[PDB]
Parts: structure tokens; C-alpha cells; sequence
């Protein structure tokens, strides 16, 4: 299921939805960096940081079926 | 409804009807807050609180700023 | 206005010289109490007091909570007042003493007045000065004003989605922002916009009123311990990151003295020290009485009004003594005992016109005789309970004063608990299909 | 579908008079009870009035002698319009918090307050639509839609198109914009366009066009109580939690201010308090750490009607060892007034069987059910509701139409009563485990 | 001020001759108690010296006799430099740490470590940025007095950058360490903005020297480095409380290094007290781990309090004196008290009176003088507060005899709240049952 | 930074200062009055066998009990044994009421403890580059690759240590240390040898001036070598494997940056961790790599667990990998706390006791209190007369023993306040109605103490 959301009809409330069950900090902090970020952080004439350092997702610990439930048959059977 | 969602029923959002949520979030943030680094600048020196400061791998900012991210934006840093 | 159990009870009812008068603010009789309560009044606004314990014995269907909601109504909305009963002592995520401290910093009270400077309007323009400053341009329908912003709450407007003529409620000293909507002139700029239109406020730009305002001393606490509300998102979770009660070490409690005098020294909070009513004590335990013994020793504690209608009973946790009053001996000594008699048949009477005139319930004098001798064979607690069912026997068979054959329909339909024990009891006889199950 | 016949399937309303407050015999399904109905009528007029506290009334009587059914009779005599809670007393002992507060959050569970405030929607089918995504983006488009009634083109702005194709708005949906906010609820398909549609199912239903104008106002009522404002103010996004359960213990500072601000929306006439009715089922199983809560949780003005139902005769109190009435200690029996109930008289039997066989739609023959009521005179009302549901399965084993003798002399010989049950046990002593000793023949 | 007049507010130290260790009767607040304070004073002598680890030492005797004075005494004259721990014991009672740990954290508190060092901070005012963008840059800062050009190289530009220093902030640079913490605002740019945000505080310039150095006498306890190496971001803990069972391994690697710190002259350790107040409410579970925590090196001398006489032990069945097992009373040194005479009882009510402000005729304080011998010394200490203050209401100075005696009528003493409980049986409820009239 | 100060590096006395061991022959019988002890023989030679079966790796999950009365020398032989066996030994002193907690089931507290109380010896090396950079000087390759712009076939550095200097050529694949760990001139580093993955630590102390404000930590120049082939010794207990492999320390992801930013929780270990941990150690020893040292667990107050923990000590107990279980118990016939049926000897349950070597304690004799009150009097430094022993130790036979070690530090203090060195009679017999014992305290508990009243106690 996706999660419960409030059916309330102002737009302050579809905007702190977007800000808080979306929220883009989070978001950026979690998956890593835009390409054009790091175009611009690897052809810049000093070294410059990022707010993401690296990729924060884990690495998940099942490797033929990772973080989602959708699975197929198997040539095996 | 969108009275309690957006406009004043809600204890943090200050809207006009929620007079007290700006007040009480800055005299509760960021004036009587003891981890301000005013408030802790005056009590770093003997006995008191803030005695063991100096020792950890800390600074006064490293200190404000780990005392109202998350545990997610600390994490981030 | 909805009647509750304690509606009429208004003040105390005191002379000028501290004596009380009968048949005064609500009260019946109960004359030495009233005057204890109100020099316990006294010495709580005379701020002499850090802690001081407040007993108050007599049996229930006495006044004895009358008398707290008294002393609640004579203070004034001012000075706090925390009513706690001693089952809500105990939790499943912090120990036990450290709820009676949470309600000790409930207590006390600190004013702070604003002088709050308020701006409503519509965006005129965004213009970033430097290269930074950015200027605002508010437009009421009373005309338009500048305005500069610093370069950190322009970054709390940013957040917002603020773009060209959208109006917004800047709060000039807190710093606090929130877009109200998109302004009615711009409004059939496309034709199925998705936006909030509202009209251009009527009034004033720059609203200048000034508010004084209460925190407690817990509400410090919890601010200074934990992240509160504004930016704490991961507690969304739920689970392990909610904002579970954590305990409040006495470090904490000991900076934030020092940074809330530091606060009153500069003139600009005032304290007001509080009342604690805890009500019921017998269900506190001797895991408590030995914790209040140290904790009203502080000299910021509040004054404590207790309370307590039980004989010579068992102390809870320590079965192998007892104490007058469900209250340790070692803790007996340190507390102000108040008495509370019980009433005589002409002053229960004057209650029953005072209830009667509290619900709007009017009826015959034939009548209050009756809702007496129920108050005097049974219990004054159910007499008071059948002006308001009677009435409802009233309005429905063609008439609006309650007689007597109402009270003598509704002692029939409503059975106290001494009619309905002999009918448990004899009319129960044998158990068995049709029997009660001991 | 999910209107399974339950045990108080039949009840539809308290069914005594409104006028002068007779209890009529046999209505709505209550049938029989005469005293204890017009108090309950008594109790159920002063709720809807709302200029009282909240009080404490105990329906104490014998087993099954319609304690449950009384207060399923006011809960559906009061509408979707009073909150009506009911609360078994053995909710309250939880882990995820404590017990006081548990009980707490349930009296605040039925404060309701009643908003009515308006919207503006669009009700009709999409003619057609055009999107101007050419590399270009959402930036404008046009909506052409229609009623039975009127036709119109709206021009869209960009996080409106950005709804478009977020719902998928298709040639001949039947949407409604909600102009404030920016949602889409597809009402359904229109059927005129029966053709335009291949990837939907073979079955699929479809509406007619709305009728009447295409921009109206809405005049909703909300209703929620005190605990819904105390757990949406209480985390991030807080409101999962009153789903969740993963409430905890809320901080009482938070609900002394929502108290203070229902007074401000009172004062204000932005709002308007509406007390409800709190239905504790089987009181008698509370220890006296409840009780001595709830002797002040019913002191404030915020409180609801509590109503209660006891069975215990002289009984002990949990937590504590002496003995009392009702399992109810003596200074909370001075709060509650009683209504006591009373055993049932063969010919009220009869009829409420009569009733509970209407209600499941079973023939019977009147020998059957005099052999029935000869049976409930013995055994109570359960056990012969019970062989009233079994009878008409064993006359369809045989294919038969009208159940009779030979069918509830069967569910009588199969299904003992408790008290045939009792009598087993008590000549089955050896083998059945009473404390110590197993025997094998 | 956030300092009221509580019960314990006269007693200024113990108040005993520090040559001799004679108690001389009236000196700082405490009255006539002469044999158990120089008991105290004998145990605070070996106190300070804090070369003997590890006793314990018990204070029996009557309630309202004066043993949570005498200890307040010991705190008030010991100043800040030995630690003192007021624990009552329902505090250990928790539920989310266990009763050992607890009650080691008590342990663990009352030892402080002293260090003594240079603090090579730099406050100021910034005026001007100037980066030179080629790296390098010029930071311009003033205080009251001086102001000054200091050079920068590559990195802490970007530690501005990331700290978004403005003209008019006032920053602080601890150069041992090298991180900018920004101060906040000064008041000489409040006329600048308009609508400030909710971050900015304002702040007066600093005054004299830029480079400060100073010589700061640091003193933590043994609990504070326990909390601190607990978790990573762990020292908002010991201000929050979200810590729990600390392992072991962790006490054992501290203990070492104090150890080694004490060795090459770093630190100085400083024993302190750890009070215990009303002991008889732990159980045996807490008396079989304190007669073990009282045998390392690093234990504390523990002074504890107790009222009761011959009483069942909790968590056991049998009874026991003064509440506590026998082989814990074997271990521990007892200081008994003694009911106070009327001599005694007269001066004490004075020096109530005199801290309270309030002035009593020579009367009222005999009166008070036989009421406090026929009740108590709780109960004569809370008439003077109701005197006071019902002369207050009737607009008298001085206090009389009608005052007392109307107090004494309205509260009512613990002796005769017995007989008023004990008159009127029928509607206080006993065990089972209530008339109700 | 932080000043030294120059004052005297003493210690503090406890009440085992005195106890330096079991001070046997050699040939194991036992001499009175050495090494701290005074008379207690058949003890002293149990121990000792009990500590030559420590040192032999005998051992293999045995157990020992300490009966005997309180105060009479329990706790004093484990101190003597833990000090008789030294500091690379193992040793974890736990009580009966340290099992209790509130994370973990309470028979899981006495399984760490049992792995807390072995220890297992690594002897490894390390070969490391170390010191202060002074170039990093690139060279062109022989044959550039087509295509490219720099071939560079081996990168020069210049380590210099406090010691000497040192050029180095390395292998061209340690740039990806140098541009994310931002190494300049004037940095520490250390590059080790299995992988090769230089590691700034600091900027060193000589280039601390060429700046002025920019400011990090300033470390020194490394006082030691540049080529580190050094070997180590390293113990862990098997606690810290348990821990590590269960809760790993340092990861990078989100979710491990909050375990260990949220607090540390106590759970418990699956057994096939454990076996498995068995099964590798037992195999790493077979290779001829690590030491297992088997140390003791000190239960003491061992009448506080209770019958649910024997039940885990048996299985416990029965494992091929356990330390030595020496507990302490004081009681007679005592009710054991789980099962409140069975009276049984010391609080041990009669299952349980046959795996345990019973040790006996006596009383002492009125003779060698004096002798005990002469070793802790020249132990704390207060010297005495002789009159003033024998007064001391007249209170020793009549009252108790932990008394009379308690009247010498407020005698010593009354001594020199009264203006003497030394403690004479009249100021033990002044500090003697100072600080009562038990026995005077519980008569006047009794016999002033009669009822509940006013001036009364509380019963
Ligand atoms: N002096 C009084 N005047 C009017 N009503 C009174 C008075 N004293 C008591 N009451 C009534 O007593 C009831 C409260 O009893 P309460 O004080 O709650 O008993 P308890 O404190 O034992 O629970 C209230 O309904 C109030 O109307
Ligand atoms: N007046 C009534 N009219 C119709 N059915 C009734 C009436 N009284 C009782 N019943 C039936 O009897 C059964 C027992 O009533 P209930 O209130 O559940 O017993 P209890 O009070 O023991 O819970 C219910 O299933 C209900 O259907
Ligand atoms: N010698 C004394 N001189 C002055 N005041 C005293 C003296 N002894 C006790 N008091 C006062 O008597 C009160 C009771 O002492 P306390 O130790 O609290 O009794 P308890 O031991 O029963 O707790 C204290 O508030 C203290 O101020
Ligand atoms: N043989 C001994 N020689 C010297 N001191 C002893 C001896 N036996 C016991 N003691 C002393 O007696 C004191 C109490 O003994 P203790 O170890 O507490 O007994 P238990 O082991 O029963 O708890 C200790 O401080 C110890 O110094």
C-alpha cells in the first residue's frame, strides 16, 4: 500500500505534502549526486565538495532481488 | 477540514489564530536554549555544564548544529 | 456554557478580612476550609514558597476538589494551576520519578511579553539587492510598503513557494513566514489554476499589537532536550525515532535555572510560581512519598496541594504498614492538614437551589424537600444527579417546573447503589441461569 | 456482502416513543424491556441536548438479559452524527504505553467538533483534451468539457497540465476538478464513448452525463474528535499513528492547548463542540487504577456520557483483594446511577425469537417454536438463537422447507446447552482435568 | 530569581571550629547537635584529605531530627571543588536502564578529574571579506579596542563558505583547533535589516585582545567520560538521558587511562560524595551490588541517610533494624541523633524566623516553642509562613499571640489528624465500606 | 596545552590494598602472615591449586565455591588470586545482581560474561611507510599510450620521519588516495603493504605558521622509523569478536551512521554465531597463529542468581570453550530466589553444587585480629601503640572484623587534630561513641526506639 495522505483542499496542504512525504533533501542525501553536479565538480579548476559524498543507500543484501517484491519465474523451473 | 490542517489547528504552523507558534518557537529555539553558543560560551569555565567541551572533538557549531538537525541530517554530516 | 460538576463553584467567597461567609460564590457552609484554602491563596501569591505540602482529609461526597477548583478560579488564569490524579503516575517509558518532576516544571510559569509586528500583503517584487538583501514590496489595499529582508529569512521564504503576487504573513521579530494564497487580481490569469484566491487584505500593512504569553519551565526541557515540531521529519517512522518521553537528567535541569535566570535578570521574563494538585494520593506509593520528601526540598519547587479521603489504609508497595490517610508518617509530618466535615440536612438544601439554578432547572419548593431527604438518607452525589433527568421528565409530559411526581418517576427509573445492592443482594438469591455471577 | 447476520443484526433503533417517551412493546426490534428502555430513552435525550457533563449510568443485570442490545439500540438511534464509541475494558492494558493514558485517549476519542466549511468543484465529461508538449513541456492546453447542460474550454496552468497527465485524463472521463487544491476523481466513464475505450475490461460500467451546471459550492461537514487534533499535533506527520496505533504517550501540555483553542473556535463561532458517548462493555474488569481516573475524568467540561454494562453480583476488585457490588468500588458507585435489568417472560421469549428467526429468513411451524421457547425457558436465549441457525441447516440436509420437531429435537440431542454441559463434567470427573489426576479408563 | 526560601536555606556549611573540631552550638545555621556533627566533621576531614577509598557511613535516628541538614552542611562546606550527588533512592527504580547500572552511574559521578590548561581562543568582529580570487585572502576584524588584517591560505575560506560569514557577525576561532563558530550578530547592525530572521542573536563587540589565552582549571567526572565514549554524537546524552546499560569494556578502558593520566601528570583525581538519601528503600538486589562497588579504588564515601526502625527489608520477607540487611551493616559506620530539648527548639524557630523575614514577639515565639514540642518541628516551622501572612491580611508588623493561635486552630498538626481519622471511621474509606449518611 | 603539575603521585587505600598475593612455598603450603594475609592455611593452599589449574590450561570448565561467613576472606582470595595470575590473564569480577538487565534476557548477561572472561593472544606484524611528505614527484612512462595525454609509469614520494629521509617509488595507482584524501607537502601519512592506500593523518607541526588563521589539527613529525617491520602482540577477549561480528562497528550507508549514532543496544547472540566462532578460533589455533587463555569469572554474591541461571550455567558450563566459575556464597540454608520450595545448602541448587569444588572459610582466631590490625595499620600509614592494638583488637573479637578496620582512619584524623603523630588509646576510645556499630545502633533502636510515636523510629 502506499502510505495514508490527507485529503485536505488548500494548497499549503498538497505543498507540505511535497515537502514532507517527498521531501528533496532527504532525497538528494540518499541516492547521490546529479551528473551535471558532477560534471561540475570534476572539470572545475579546484576540488570542490558534495553534499551527497557518495551514494547513501545501503547496499542491499539480497542480490537477485533487491528492495522490491516484484519477482518472475525462474528458467530453473 | 482546512481550518485544522492548514490554518490553526495545527501547534507549529504560525499562521495568524496560531499566535504563539512564532514566539514559542523562537524563545524556545534560539534565545532560553542552552545549547546556543552564547548560552554556552558563559558556562565553559570550571564547574560548570559545559566543562568537558574543550576535550571532545567538537566546536561550539559542531554542537548547534548537531542539537536540532535529525537523526537523519546528523547522520548526513 | 455546558454544566459540569463544578460549574458553580466561582471563588472562594472570602470577606475583606479573611473570614469566610456562609452561602457565598457557590459554596454552602465549610467555613474553616474555605479559610484555609484562602490562606493558601495568599501564600501563594505572596511568592515566599518553595514547597509547601497541602492536605486535605474528609471522606468523599465532601468538597474536598470544590475547594482546588476554588483555589484554580481564585488565582486567575494567571498563575498555573496542574491538576494530575496519582494514576497517571505511572508509564511504560519512563520511571515514576521522573513524571512527578515533569509535573513540578509544569508548574511554575514564565511571562514573556511581544510586541508582535505582523505583515500582512500582496509580493509587489522580489528584487535581490546585492550581490544577499532582497527587497519585498508589500501591497495592502491601504498601499504598499518596502521592506528588507535579512539573507536567512529570505531563505525561509524561498522554501516557500513564493513567486510574484502571492500573499504572505511575515512575522517581523520570530521571523516567521506562511503564503496565505494568490491575490484575487491575478487570479483568472489562465483559467484552471490550481491555487488558494483570496482578496487583498483591507486593512493596515504593519499591524503592531503586543501579547503576553506563558511558557513552563517543562515546556524548556523538552525544548532544550530533544529537537520539538519544526525540524525533527525522521520521526515519521514512528517506531524507535518517535518522540519517546526520555529522562530528563539533573544536569539539564540545573543549566536551565541558570539560563532562565540569566533571562529575568536582563527584565525580560517575569516567574510565576505554580500549584501542583495532585488528587487522590493513596494511589501515589511509597516509591513517591520518598521521592517528594527530597524533591519539594529544592528551592524552586511549587506548593502542592494534595488530596486524600482514605482512613487508616495499607501504603501501596509496602504491604506490612499502616498510615492515617494512605500517607507515610515520614511524610505525614511536612504536610498541612485541612479538614473536611461532612454536611447537615439545612445545608444540603441551599445545594440542591444552587444546582438546581446552575442547570436552569426550576421547580417547586415541594420538590427541593424531596431532593433533600434523598440527599440526606442516601448520598448527596445521587440527589444532585436527578435534577437533571427529572427535567427531561418534565419538558416531555406538557410542563417546564419539575413536581414531585417527576422525582418520584426518576428515583424509580435511576436506582442508586444501596437500592441495586439489597436487589443484588436478596433479590439475586440463587445463582444460577438467571443469576448473577459472584 | 459484509452484513454478515450477526447477534444484534436486528436492532434498529431503542424503538420507544419520542414524544412521550412510552416504551411501545415491540419496535425496531427491541421488544419486551419496558423500565430500563425509557431510562435509557432518558439518557439518550440528555446526550443529544449537550448542557450536561459527563456522567456515568451502569446497565447492571443478569446474563443475557439485553444489556448489549440497549446499547446497540442508542448507538444506532443517534445517526453518523454523535461520536459513539465502544471500548471492551481489556483494550487498555497495552504495551505501547501505559494504562491511564490509555484510558485517556479513549474519553477524548468522543469530543467531536462539527466544521462546515466550502468547496468548489467541477462535475462533468471531458470532451477533449490538448496538451502542448512540443522539445518542449507542460506549459499550456486546452480542456474542453461539457454537462448535459453546459459546454466550456478552460486553458491550463502548468501544475494543472502536470495534474493531466498525472491522472491520465482521457476523451470522455467523468472527472471533478477540485479547483482549490488540484485533484482529480474520476467519477467513472461515460458511456457515449463506448467505443473510445479498448484497454479497460470486458465488463465495465459506465455513467451518464452529470446534470446541472459545471462550477458549484459544496457545503461539507467534518467531524473530528479531540484525540484525532492530539495525534495529528504530535509528530512530523502524525496522523499514521491514529491508523497505526504507534501512538505513545502524548504530552499533556499539547492536549491542554487544543483545549484552549476549541474554546477560541467556539468563542469565534468558527466551530461547535459536539459530546459524544463513551460505551465501556464489562467495567468489572478495571482495577481500581482506572477507577480512581475516572472519578475525575467525568469532573471537566470536556467529558462524554460514559454508559456501562456490569454482570458481576458481589465480586472482587482487581489490583486490590476486598469484595464489592458490581466489581465496582463504593466511592465510584457514588458517580454511576444504576439501571437494573430483569429476566424475560416466556411470551417475550417467544416473540424474540420470533424476531432473531425473521431476521435470518427461516420458516418455522408454531409446534417448533412453542418446543423452542420450552427450550429457552431452560437454557436462555443464546442457546436457542444458536438452534434456530443450526435447525434450518439440518432441515436443509434432508431438503426440507419448513424446520419443526424433528429438526430441533436433533440440534437439541447434538448441541448440549451449558447446563447439560456442566452436568457432564460433573460425571466426568476422573478423565476430564480438574487440578492434579489423569486416568485411561 | 529561581531561588526561593525552602526548608534548607540557613544552613551556610556545618559550622564547627576547623582547628579542633569543637561544634560550638549557634554557628551558620545549624542548632545544638553537637556530637553528631563533629562525627561529620570528623568524616569531612577525611573527606578533603581523599586518600582513604571506599567507607560508608550511615546517619539513623528520628524523622524531624536533622539528618538531611547535616548533610546539606557537608555540601555547603566542601564549595565547588569536591563533588556531591543528592540521589533519593526511588530514582534508581528505572525502566530503561537496570538497577545495577544505575546505581553504578552514581558511583561513576561522584569522582572528578581536574585539568588544568591554556585556552588559545580568538573572539571578533568581522569587517570586511576579502578573497582574492587568482588562493589566498584577508580577514579584517575589530573589537572595542584593536583591529586588526590576519592572512589566510586555501581552506578555511571554504569553512566561511560553508558558514556563510557576513560583514558584522562576530566569530570565534578556537586556533588549537581551527573551526569557525559563529557567535551571531552585534548590535551596531540591528539599524541595518528590518526583518530579521530567527537564527540572528544579537551580541555586544568583544572587548580587549583579540588573541585570548587563558588558564582554564577544568574539572569533569568519571560519569561524563563514560557517556562521552559511549556512542559516536554522544554527549548530548548525559544533557538528554538517551543512554543505557554501557558495557564494561568501555568502564574497564577509562579506569585505565585515568589511571595513566594520573600517572604522567596530566590529571589530578579528586574523590568525592556520593549521598544516598533514604536507603531503606533499595532493595537486597542493590545491597549485594554496593557491597562490592565499594572496594575498587575509585569508589566514593558514600554517606547515606535512613528513618526506620526494625522493618522488613523490600524484595524480602524478615525483618531487619534501620530497614537494611545485616551484612551490609557489618560493612558501614552508624552516626546516631537525638531528639531536640525546648532550648534548642526556640533558637531553631528564630533562625527559621529570621531567614523568613518575619518578626515574632517573644510570645508567640513561647507559644510556637510549645507547639513545636507537642507536635513537631515540621509543623512549628509551617506556622510561622500562616502567622505571617494573617497578619498580613489584617495589617499588623510584628506577629502576636491571635495570629498563631488562629493558624494553630485552621491546619491541623499530624497527632491530632490521627484522632480526627480515627473519631470519624464510617465515611473515610478503611478497607471495604462507605455510609455516605 | 594542558599544564603538568608537579605534586605527589600516590595512591588511594581501599579495603583490599593490603592483600599482594597468596604468598605460598614451593611446594604449595600455605605460611602465615605473608604477602598480606594472616593465618586462613586450607584456603590459602586451595587457591593456590586452583591458580596452578589456571596457569596448567587445564582447565576447561570447572567450578569452585567460597563458602563461609561474611567477612571472612572470600573476596580476599579472588584479589589474591587475580593478582597471583597477573594482568595478561583475564579476569572479570561480576556480582549476582549484574545479570538482571532490561535489553536481554537474563541468561544471556552470564554467556557474555563467560566470553568476557577468555581472552585470545594474536601475534602479527605490520609493515608500514610513515612520515611527512616532501615530494610527490610524478615520472613519464617509456611508451605513452595513443590517445592520452600523461603516461606516468611510477610516482616518486619523499617520506621524511623525525629519524631520516627516504625517497620511494610506487606504483602509479595510489593517486585515488591522494586526490580524495586531499594529500599536499606537509602532511603525515602511512602506506601500508597488503593493499598500498595512503592515509593522511595531519599536517605536521613544522608548516604550522605559514599560514596564520587557517588552522586543523597540527600533528608532530613522526618520532620513531620510516619503515616499520614491527611485530604485535594483540589480546582480545572473545566478548569483542561476539560484538564485532554482530553489530558492526564502521559502515557507510545511512542506517549503520544511525546505529551507531543512536544508542548502543545490548541484544542477544544466536548460538550458531557463537559455534561458529568456536569452530574458527579452534581452527586459527590448529595453524599454529593464536593463543586461547582461559581467565576466571568472579561471581561473587552468587545467592542473588537464581534457579533460572544454574539451568543456563549447566549448559554453559559444558561447553568445550569456558573459563574457570569461581563463585561466592555466604549463606546457610538459604531459599533460592526462582523457585521459592526447596531450602537448600548456600542458595545453590543440589544439581548444581555437585559440579563445584567446595573451599571452606573459617572464622579467625582472637589472635590474629591484632595481626590483621597491624598489617592494615602499617598499610595506611597510621602508626599506633600497643595498647591502643590491643584495645582495637578487644572490639575486633567482641564485635566484629570489618569494625575494628574502620575505627583507624577517625582515630588517625582525631590524632592529628589533637595535635600528635601517632594514635594512643583516648582517641579510639573518643572515636569509639563517634561511629556505633550494628549492635549498639540496634540497641538503642530497640530500647530508646520503643513505638511508633513522636519522638520514634518507623517501624
Ligand atoms: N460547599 C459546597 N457547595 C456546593 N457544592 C458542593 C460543596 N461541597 C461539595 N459540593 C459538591 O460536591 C461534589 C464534589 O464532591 P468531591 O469534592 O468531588 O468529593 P471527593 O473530593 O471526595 O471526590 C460537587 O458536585 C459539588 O457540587
Ligand atoms: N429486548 C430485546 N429485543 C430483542 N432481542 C433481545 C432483547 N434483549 C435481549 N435480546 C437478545 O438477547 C441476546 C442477549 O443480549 P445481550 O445484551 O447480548 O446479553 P448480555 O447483556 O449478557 O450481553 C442478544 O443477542 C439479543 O439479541
Ligand atoms: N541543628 C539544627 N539547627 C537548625 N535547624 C535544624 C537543625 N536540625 C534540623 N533542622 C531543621 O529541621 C528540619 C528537619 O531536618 P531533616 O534532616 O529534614 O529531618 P529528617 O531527617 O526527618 O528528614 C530541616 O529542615 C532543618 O532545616
Ligand atoms: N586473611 C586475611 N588477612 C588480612 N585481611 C583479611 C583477611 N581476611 C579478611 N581480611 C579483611 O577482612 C575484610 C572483610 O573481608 P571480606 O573479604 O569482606 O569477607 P567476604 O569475602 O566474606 O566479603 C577485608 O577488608 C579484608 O581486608
Amino acid at each position: 500500500a502506499p502510505p495514508i495522505e490527507v485529503v485536505c483542499d488548500s494548497r499549503s496542504a498538497v505543498i507540505e505534502r511535497e515537502n514532507i512525504m517527498f521531501h528533496p533533501a532527504m532525497r538528494k542525501a540518499l541516492f547521490g549526486p546529479t551528473p551535471s553536479e558532477i560534471k561540475e565538480a570534476s572539470f572545475g579548476p579546484r576540488p570542490v565538495t558534495l553534499y551527497p559524498p557518495r551514494a547513501l543507500l545501503p547496499a542491499p543484501d539480497h542480490d537477485k532481488q533487491r528492495f522490491t517484491n516484484i519477482t518472475v519465474p525462474s528458467m530453473a523451473r | 477540514p482546512r481550518l485544522i490542517w492548514c490554518d490553526g489547528g495545527r501547534l507549529d504552523k504560525p499562521g495568524p489564530g496560531n499566535l504563539v507558534a512564532g514566539f514559542r518557537s523562537k524563545y524556545l529555539n534560539h534565545m532560553m536554549n542552552i545549547w546556543t553558543p552564547e548560552n554556552i560560551r558563559s558556562s565553559l569555565e570550571g564547574i560548570e555544564n559545559f566543562t568537558w567541551l574543550r576535550f571532545v572533538d567538537t566546536s561550539l557549531q559542531e554542537a548547534y548544529r548537531a542539537s536540532h538537525t535529525d537523526v537523519f541530517a546528523r547522520a548526513v554530516d | 456554557h455546558r454544566t459540569a460538576a463544578h460549574t458553580h463553584i466561582k471563588g472562594l467567597g472570602l470577606n475583606s478580612s479573611g473570614i469566610a461567609e456562609k452561602q457565598a460564590a457557590g459554596f454552602v457552609g465549610q467555613c474553616a476550609a474555605r479559610e484555609a484554602c484562602g490562606v493558601v491563596v495568599d501564600l501563594i501569591k505572596a511568592h515566599k514558597m518553595a514547597g509547601r505540602g497541602v492536605l486535605l482529609a474528609g471522606g468523599p461526597g465532601t468538597g474536598k476538589t470544590a475547594l482546588a477548583l476554588a483555589i484554580s478560579q481564585e488565582l486567575g488564569t494567571k498563575i498555573p494551576f496542574c491538576p494530575i490524579t496519582g494514576s497517571e503516575i505511572y508509564s511504560t517509558e519512563v520511571k515514576k520519578t521522573e513524571v512527578l518532576m515533569e509535573n513540578f516544571r509544569r508548574a511554575i510559569g514564565l511571562r514573556v511579553r511581544e510586541t508582535k509586528d505582523v505583515y500582512e500583503g500582496e509580493v509587489t517584487e522580489m528584487t535581490p539587492e546585492e550581490a544577499s538583501t532582497l527587497l519585498i514590496g508589500l501591497k495592502s489595499a491601504r498601499g504598499q510598503k518596502k521592506l528588507r529582508l535579512d539573507p536567512s529569512i529570505y531563505e525561509a521564504i524561498q522554501k516557500e513557494r513564493v513567486q510574484v503576487g502571492d500573499v504572505i504573513y511575515i512575522e517581523t521579530n520570530t521571523g516567521a513566514c506562511k503564503r496565505v494564497g494568490r491575490s484575487d487580481a491575478y487570479a483568472t490569469e489562465f483559467d484552471l489554476e490550481a491555487e488558494e484566491y483570496v482578496p487583498i487584505p483591507k486593512g493596515e500593512v504593519h499591524k503592531k499589537k503586543e501579547i503576553v504569553q506563558d511558557v513552563t519551565l517543562h515546556d524548556l526541557d523538552v525544548a532544550n532536550a530533544r529537537p520539538q515540531g519544526g525540524q525533527d521529519i525522521i520521526s515519521m517512522m514512528g517506531q524507535l525515532m518517535k518522540p519517546k518521553m526520555t529522562e530528563i537528567t539533573d544536569k539539564l535541569r540545573m543549566e536551565i535555572n541558570k539560563v532562565v535566570q540569566k533571562y529575568i535578570n536582563q527584565g525580560v521574563a517575569e516567574l510565576i510560581p505554580g500549584v501542583l494538585f495532585i488528587d487522590e494520593a493513596h494511589m501515589l506509593d511509597i516509591e513517591c512519598f520518598t521521592y517528594l520528601n527530597k524533591a519539594l526540598e529544592s528551592p524552586i519547587a511549587p506548593i502542592v496541594v494534595l488530596a486524600s479521603n482514605r482512613g487508616i489504609a495499607t501504603i501501596r508497595g509496602a504491604d506490612d504498614l499502616k498510615a492515617a490517610h494512605g500517607i507515610p508518617p515520614d511524610f505525614l509530618q511536612r504536610l498541612l492538614i485541612i479538614p473536611t466535615h461532612p454536611y447537615e440536612p439545612d445545608e444540603i438544601r441551599r445545594i440542591v437551589r444552587i444546582r438546581a439554578q446552575t442547570e436552569g432547572v426550576q421547580l417547586t419548593d415541594a420538590a427541593v424537600d424531596r431532593v433533600a431527604e434523598h440527599g440526606v438518607r442516601i448520598s448527596l452525589r445521587y440527589c444532585l444527579q436527578l435534577l437533571a433527568p427529572a427535567s427531561i421528565l418534565a419538558r416531555v409530559n406538557g410542563r417546564t417546573q419539575v413536581d414531585v411526581q417527576d422525582i418520584a418517576e426518576a428515583e424509580e427509573l435511576f436506582l442508586d447503589a444501596r437500592r441495586s445492592a439489597n436487589i443484588l443482594t436478596s433479590t439475586g438469591e440463587s445463582g444460577g441461569l438467571h443469576g448473577f455471577i459472584s | 456482502g459484509l452484513n454478515l447476520i450477526a447477534a444484534h443484526s436486528h436492532i434498529r433503533g431503542l424503538g420507544v416513543d419520542a414524544d412521550t417517551l412510552e416504551p411501545r412493546p415491540s419496535s425496531q426490534g427491541l421488544v419486551g424491556q419496558e423500565k430500563a428502555r425509557k431510562a435509557a430513552a432518558v439518557v439518550l435525550e440528555m446526550i443529544k441536548q449537550g448542557k450536561i457533563a459527563g456522567r456515568a449510568v451502569l446497565i447492571a443485570g443478569p446474563p443475557s438479559t439485553g444489556k448489549t442490545a440497549i446499547a446497540m439500540g442508542m448507538a444506532q438511534s443517534l445517526g453518523q452524527d454523535v461520536p459513539f464509541t465502544t471500548l471492551a475494558a481489556s483494550e487498555i492494558f497495552s504495551l505501547e504505553m501505559s494504562k491511564t493514558e490509555a484510558l485517556t485517549q479513549a474519553f477524548r476519542k468522543s469530543i467531536g467538533v462539527r466544521i462546515k466549511e466550502e468547496s468548489e468543484i467541477m462535475e462533468g465529461e471531458v470532451v477533449e483534451i490538448q496538451i502542448d508538449r512540443s522539445t518542449g513541456g507542460a506549459k499550456q492546453g486546452k480542456l474542453t468539457i461539457k454537462t448535459t447542460d453546459m459546454e466550456a474550454i478552460y486553458d491550463m496552468g502548468s501544475k494543472m497540465i502536470d495534474a493531466m497527465t498525472k491522472e491520465r485524463v482521457m476523451a470522455g472521463d467523468i472527472i471533478s476538478i477540485d479547483k482549490s487544491s488540484g485533484k482529480i476523481t474520476k467519477l467513472g466513464r461515460s458511456y457515449a464513448r463506448s467505443r473510445d475505450y479498448d484497454a479497460m475490461g470486458v465488463d465495465t460500467k459506465f455513467l451518464q452525463c452529470p446534470e446541472g451546471e459545471l462550477q458549484k459550492r459544496k457545503e461539507v461537514v467534518h467531524t473530528v474528535s479531540l484525540h484525532e487534533i492530539d495525534v495529528i499535533n504530535s509528530r512530523t506527520q502524525g496522523f499514521l499513528a491514529l491508523f497505526s496505533g504507534d501512538t505513545g504517550e502524548i504530552r499533556s501540555e499539547i492536549r491542554d492547548q487544543i483545549n484552549t483553542k476549541v474554546a477560541e473556535w467556539k468563542e469565534e463561532g468558527k466551530a461547535e463542540i459536539v459530546p459524544g458517548v463513551l460505551f465501556i462493555d464489562e467495567v468489572h474488569m478495571l482495577d481500581i487504577e482506572c477507577f480512581s481516573y475516572i472519578n475525575r475524568a467525568l469532573e471537566s467540561d470536556l467529558a462524554p456520557i460514559v454508559i456501562m454494562a456490569s454482570n458481576r453480583g458481589v465480586s472482587r476488585i482487581r489490583g486490590t483483594d476486598y469484595k464489592s457490588p458490581h466489581g465496582l468500588p463504593l466511592d465510584f458507585l457514588d458517580r454511576v446511577v444504576i439501571i437494573n435489568t430483569h429476566p424475560y417472560t416466556p411470551d417475550e421469549l417467544r416473540q424474540i425469537l420470533s424476531i432473531r428467526a425473521q431476521e435470518e429468513e427461516v420458516d418455522l411451524t408454531p409446534d417448533a417454536l412453542a418446543l423452542l421457547t420450552k427450550i429457552g425457558q431452560e437454557a436462555g436465549l443464546r442457546y436457542a438463537s444458536n438452534l434456530i441457525t443450526t435447525s434450518q441447516l439440518i432441515a436443509a440436509k434432508r431438503r426440507a422447507k419448513q424446520v419443526g420437531v424433528e429438526d430441533v429435537q436433533r440440534s437439541f440431542k447434538l448441541f448440549y446447552d451449558p447446563a447439560r454441559s456442566v452436568r457432564f463434567v460433573q460425571e466426568s470427573e476422573k478423565r476430564l482435568i480438574g487440578n492434579d489426576g489423569v486416568v485411561d479408563f
